[PDB]
């Protein structure tokens, strides 16, 4: 059981040390969302043109 | 942008593979512990 406990924790460590962690997606989302909204305003303006 | 999304997929896969490797390694550790348990289980029956 202690062995399983350590294994569970090493997986938690993995989920933070791996590059593709929640921090990556949080960053990518925030950044892309800013781009997407800005792109949108421009796309609309041209549709209107 | 295509190199970008391509790299992103590579990274996600690189990590997914590292995870499967981790999980199989762990499985071996538990099996070994379980073998020690089965050995004691037999000794118990021999004691009976």
């Amino acid at each position: 059981l202690k062995t399983q406990q350590e294994q569970t924790q090493s997986q938690l460590a993995f989920l933070q040390r791996k590059f593709s962690n929640q921090a990556l997606y949080n960053w990518l989302r925030g950044r892309l969302a800013a781009i997407y909204f800005q792109f949108y305003d421009l796309a609309v303006a041209r549709c209107l043109m | 942008t295509q190199f970008g999304s391509t790299l992103q997929n590579i990274i996600e896969r690189q990590d997914a593979e590292a995870l499967n490797a981790l999980l199989q390694n762990q499985a071996a550790e538990l099996i070994l512990t379980n073998l020690s348990i089965q050995d004691k289980t037999i000794e118990e029956l021999d004691a009976e």
